[PDB]
């Protein structure tokens, strides 16, 4: 019925198409189980969204450092960061593990007993973080907007929306990873370059990605 | 029966013959969804009249004006008066806004069929769309369409067809042999044995970039020949 | 009905109840009745502040038009000081914005004058007082209240154009408009900018990236410049 990643092939049994981005795709049948898969659904989302946020300011990045601006390049801007202001970096380390250590601690504990930290523990806060589903936390705080709470068709597009765009993003960020290990600029630069001759400026020509080219 | 476009083979079930120029054609099964049946053929309704009007300018062009290469009309140095050497920023803002407008009407025409008929200044001004493509009105001030309907819009869409190969093979003449549709035809007519597809091809006369003004436009031929 | 769109179907939460209900939400970001009524009184106090800010800015460049709207915080000399002025505005718009946010949240319960208990605001609506803050109304309230939202759209975007126009070419909205009459065929934003596969040229910015305003030296930068097309 519902496209798959394998055109032909029958879906598994532990998907059924309920979570968003379902295409079926599990040959390891790594998510077989219910709280595996539960533990991996909210696993793909925080990378999804981490992703997302990584790719948004390495573009953003990318086309200040192209333009005259003086941005350095994703690959270089925690040393930029940590040399031009008086920055210690293990005291920034510090803090973000600490800031992170609470948030997912939270949210950990959260998804071990669905609905516990809206007891109120936490400086008298309940509903902020009463949590809606899972990898999908509701509420005034992370979702002041409230279109989690509205249209319920609107909500799965845009849940599915979210999904397919962490995947792309997910993508995105290796392909970073890769430009910069086999061609030494950053992805607007490659992206100049190619743009500039894509009959000889690709993969296939770089010397590094086809060894023997 | 209508006659089909190959001798022996069988039409498909959703081409029964209701719209114009129905030949039983669509070897990749494009028709099946019939809202893309309905979109594909306001598709081909645009494609059809924007290739006549193409065809029809370059032959006129080529007759009243022929010194000026088509190809590349497109140049601001190649402008006639008063319009040389024009800014090219305001006139694409000025097919950007027009365009964007009327375009927007005929998609919201497709989406909800008989929902912009009305004049949305002047109150009272309508059209009459009969069908989808075909508003009239004020669009066809004559009243051709109060006849035979049928053979009319047959006429349009394979007129429309042909008009598309044709400007299509303007194209390709331009980028291969660098001259009008004209001009080539009189330079085969000189000799047939000489200026063909035979030789002409695996030439791109088309340069590799140009300068309009400041920017610099990238531009390629259709087949990777010689440029 | 007026809408964004003629022939389109609005959505399920719009049903042209509040005043200037187009039916134009493509996010849904007013499906939710508590947004709503939230995002009305910030459309509100939107519309007004923008309204004020295009009304002075305008008014601005007719009487003085040697002086710059944008440089307007810098080349202005008072006998109050920058940071009297300062605390001032903040206790006095902190106030007003306390009472505004209180009657949000709890409706005809900051409607009491505290200095004099006779003085009363008669009961309205939320996001429009009434009473004193009206003392004149020439026509219809709905009427009237559709015309202040449209206006009030329209000031909004004219705001965000003055701010682009005035860090695109360092001229005023008058200054903007003669020169836009001039030669409205080199003069537009597609006439000083392009992007192309091979090439991206943006205009450049007038505004200086720092202003020394008694040698502290504010970075004033253009919005978002790198992404300037
Ligand atoms: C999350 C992924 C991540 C990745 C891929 C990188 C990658 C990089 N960082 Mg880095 N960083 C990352 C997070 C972080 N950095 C910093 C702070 C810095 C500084 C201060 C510096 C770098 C530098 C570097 C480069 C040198 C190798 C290195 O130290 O790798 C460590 C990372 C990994 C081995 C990958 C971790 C898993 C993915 C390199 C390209 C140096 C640089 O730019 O030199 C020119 C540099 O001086 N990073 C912080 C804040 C504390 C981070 C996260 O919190
Ligand atoms: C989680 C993803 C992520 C990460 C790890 C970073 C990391 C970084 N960004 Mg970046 N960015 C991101 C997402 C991210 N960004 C997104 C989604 C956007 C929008 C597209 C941007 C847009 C952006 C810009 C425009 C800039 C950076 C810059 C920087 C660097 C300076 C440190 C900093 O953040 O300044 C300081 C952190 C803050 C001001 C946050 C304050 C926290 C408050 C006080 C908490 C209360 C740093 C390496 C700067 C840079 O390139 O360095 C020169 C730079 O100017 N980012
Ligand atoms: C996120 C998608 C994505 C996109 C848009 C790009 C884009 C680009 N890559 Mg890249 N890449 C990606 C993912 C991606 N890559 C991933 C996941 C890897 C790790 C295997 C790499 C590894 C890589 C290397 C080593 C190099 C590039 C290079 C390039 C540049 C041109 C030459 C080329 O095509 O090489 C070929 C790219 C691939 C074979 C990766 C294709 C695999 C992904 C999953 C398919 C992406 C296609 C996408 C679905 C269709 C377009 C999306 C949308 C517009 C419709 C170009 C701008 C070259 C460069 O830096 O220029 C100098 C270069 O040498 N890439
Ligand atoms: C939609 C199809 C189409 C398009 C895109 C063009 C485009 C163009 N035509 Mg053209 N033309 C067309 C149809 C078309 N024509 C048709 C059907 C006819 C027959 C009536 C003509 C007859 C024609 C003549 C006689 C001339 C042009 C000229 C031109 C060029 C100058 C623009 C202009 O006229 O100044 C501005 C337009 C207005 C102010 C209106 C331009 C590239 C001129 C040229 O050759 O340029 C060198 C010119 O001399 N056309
Ligand atoms: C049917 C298979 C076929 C194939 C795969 C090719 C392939 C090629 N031809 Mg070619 N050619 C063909 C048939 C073919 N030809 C025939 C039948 C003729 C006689 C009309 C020619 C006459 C011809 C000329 C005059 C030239 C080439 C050239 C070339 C090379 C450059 C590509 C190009 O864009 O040039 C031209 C593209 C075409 C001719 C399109 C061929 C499509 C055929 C007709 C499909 C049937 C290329 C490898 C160029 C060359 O020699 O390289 C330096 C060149 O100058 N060909
Ligand atoms: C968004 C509202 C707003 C803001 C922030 C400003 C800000 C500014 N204006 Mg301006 N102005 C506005 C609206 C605004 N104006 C409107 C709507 C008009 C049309 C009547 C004007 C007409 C105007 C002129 C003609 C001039 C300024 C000037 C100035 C600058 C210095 C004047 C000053 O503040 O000293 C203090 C001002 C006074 C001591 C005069 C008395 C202030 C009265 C009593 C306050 C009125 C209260 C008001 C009705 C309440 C409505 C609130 C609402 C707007 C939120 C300054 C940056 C001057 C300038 O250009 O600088 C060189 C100048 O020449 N404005
Ligand atoms: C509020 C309506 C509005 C109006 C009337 C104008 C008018 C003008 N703008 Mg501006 N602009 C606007 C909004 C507006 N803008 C917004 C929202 C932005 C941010 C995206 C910009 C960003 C901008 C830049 C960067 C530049 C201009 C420039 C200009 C001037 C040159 C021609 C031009 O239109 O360029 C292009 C204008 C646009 C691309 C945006 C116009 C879109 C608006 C929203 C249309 C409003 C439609 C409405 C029905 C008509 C207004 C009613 C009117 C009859 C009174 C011109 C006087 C140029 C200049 O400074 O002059 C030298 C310049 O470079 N504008
Ligand atoms: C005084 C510190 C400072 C300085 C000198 C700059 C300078 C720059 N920023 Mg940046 N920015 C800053 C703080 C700063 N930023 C902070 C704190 C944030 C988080 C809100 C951002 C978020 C940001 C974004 C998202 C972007 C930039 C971009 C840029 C570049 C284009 C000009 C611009 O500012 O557009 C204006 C952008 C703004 C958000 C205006 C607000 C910034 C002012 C200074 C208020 C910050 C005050 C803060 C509380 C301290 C430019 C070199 C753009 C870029 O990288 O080009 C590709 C870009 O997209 N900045
Ligand atoms: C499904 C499955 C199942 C079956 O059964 C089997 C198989 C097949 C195996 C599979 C598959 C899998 C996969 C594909 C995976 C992948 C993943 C990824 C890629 C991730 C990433 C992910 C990624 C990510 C997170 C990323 C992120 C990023 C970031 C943050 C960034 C940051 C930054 C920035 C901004 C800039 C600066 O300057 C620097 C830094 C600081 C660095
Ligand atoms: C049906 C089907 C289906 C099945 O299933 C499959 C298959 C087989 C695939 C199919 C087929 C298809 C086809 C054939 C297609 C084609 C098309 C075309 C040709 C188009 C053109 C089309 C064409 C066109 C529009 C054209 C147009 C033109 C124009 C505008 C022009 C303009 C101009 C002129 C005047 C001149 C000057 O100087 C300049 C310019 C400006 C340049
Ligand atoms: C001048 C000191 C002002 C306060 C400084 C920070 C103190 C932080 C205390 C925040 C109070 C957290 C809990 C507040 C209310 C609780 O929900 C109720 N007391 C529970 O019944």
């Amino acid at each position: 019925v519902r496209p798959v990643w394998f055109p032909g092939n029958p879906p598994p049994a532990h998907l059924d198409g309920s979570l968003a981005g379902d295409y079926g795709f599990d040959p390891l049948f790594l998510g077989q189980e219910p709280q595996t898969l539960k533990w991996y659904v909210q696993a793909e989302l925080v990378h999804g969204r981490f992703a997302m946020l990584g790719a948004a300011g390495i573009i953003l990045t990318s086309i200040g450092a192209k333009v005259g601006l003086g941005f350095p390049e994703w690959y270089d801007a925690g040393k930029v960061v940590v040399e031009k202001n008086n920055i210690d970096f293990p005291t920034l380390m510090v803090i973000q593990f600490y800031l992170m250590g609470w948030a997912e601690t939270k949210r950990w504990y959260d998804f071990k007993n669905p609905g516990s930290q809206a007891d109120g523990s936490f400086l008298g806060f309940t509903e902020e973080f009463k949590g809606l589903e899972n990898g999908y936390p509701g509420g005034r705080f992370f979702d002041p907007m409230g279109l989690s709470r509205g249209d319920a068709a609107k909500y799965q597009e845009y849940k599915q929306k979210e999904v397919k765009n962490g995947r792309l993003a997910m993508i995105a960020c290796l392909g970073f990873a890769a430009q910069y290990a086999a061609t030494g600029k950053g992805p607007l630069d490659n992206l100049a370059d190619h743009l500039a001759d894509p009959n000889h400026v690709n993969f296939a020509t770089n010397g590094v990605s086809i060894p023997i080219a | 029966d209508r006659k089909l476009w190959a001798p022996g083979v069988v039409a498909p079930e959703y081409l029964k013959g209701d719209l114009a120029g129905d030949y039983g054609w669509d070897p990749l099964g494009l028709g099946a969804d019939p809202t893309a049946l309905k979109w594909y053929r306001q598709s081909e309704l645009q494609h059809a009249r924007w290739a006549m009007l193409g065809v029809a300018g370059v032959l006129v062009q080529e007759i009243v004006k022929p010194d000026v290469y088509f190809y590349e009309a497109g140049l601001p140095q190649n402008l006639p008066e008063p319009f040389t050497n024009i800014n090219m920023g305001g006139l694409l803002a000025w097919e950007f806004i027009l365009m964007h407008w009327v375009e927007v009407r005929r998609w919201q025409d497709y989406k909800n069929f008989g929902s912009v008929n009305e004049d949305p200044i002047f109150k009272g001004n309508k059209v009459p769309n009969p069908e989808m493509g075909y508003p009239g009105g004020i669009f066809d001030p004559f009243g051709f369409s109060k006849g035979n309907l049928k053979e009319l819009q047959t006429k349009e869409i394979k007129n429309g067809r042909l008009a598309m190969i044709a400007y299509m093979a303007f194209i390709l003449q331009a980028q291969a042999t660098g001259k009008g549709p004209l001009a080539a035809l009189s330079a085969h007519l000189s000799n047939p044995f000489g200026n063909n597809i035979l030789k002409n091809i695996g030439t791109c006369t088309v340069p590799h970039s140009v300068d309009v003004q400041g920017l610099t436009i990238p531009l390629t031929c259709l087949w990777p020949g010689s440029q | 009905r007026p809408l964004w769109l003629p022939g389109s179907t609005p959505p399920a939460h719009l049903k042209g109840d509040l005043p200037g209900d187009f039916g134009f939400d493509p996010l849904g970001l007013g499906a939710n009745a508590e947004s709503l009524k939230w995002f009305k009184e910030s459309e509100l106090v939107h519309s007004r502040w923008a309204m004020a800010a295009v009304a002075g800015i305008l008014v601005q460049e007719i009487v003085r038009p040697d002086v710059f709207w944008y440089n307007a915080g810098k080349e202005v000399e008072s006998p109050l000081g920058p940071l009297g002025l300062l605390a001032v505005e903040f206790f006095l718009m902190h106030w007003v914005e306390v009472r505004r946010w209180q009657d949000l949240r709890k409706p005809g319960s900051v409607d009491q004058d505290p200095i004099f208990s006779q003085y009363k605001l008669p009961p309205h609506e939320v996001g429009y007082p009434g009473g004193v803050f009206a003392p004149f109304i020439p026509g219809d309230l709905a009427e009237l209240k559709v015309k202040e939202i449209k206006n009030g759209r329209l000031a909004m975007l004219a705001f965000v154009g003055f701010v682009m126009a005035a860090q695109v070419t360092g001229k005023g909205p008058i200054a903007a408009l003669q020169e836009h009459l001039a030669d409205p065929w080199g003069t537009t934003i597609f006439s000083k900018a392009a992007v192309v596969p091979g090439q991206a040229v943006a205009p450049p910015c007038k505004i200086p990236a720092s202003v020394s305003y008694k040698g502290i030296e504010i970075p004033t930068p253009c919005f978002l410049q790198g992404l300037w097309p």
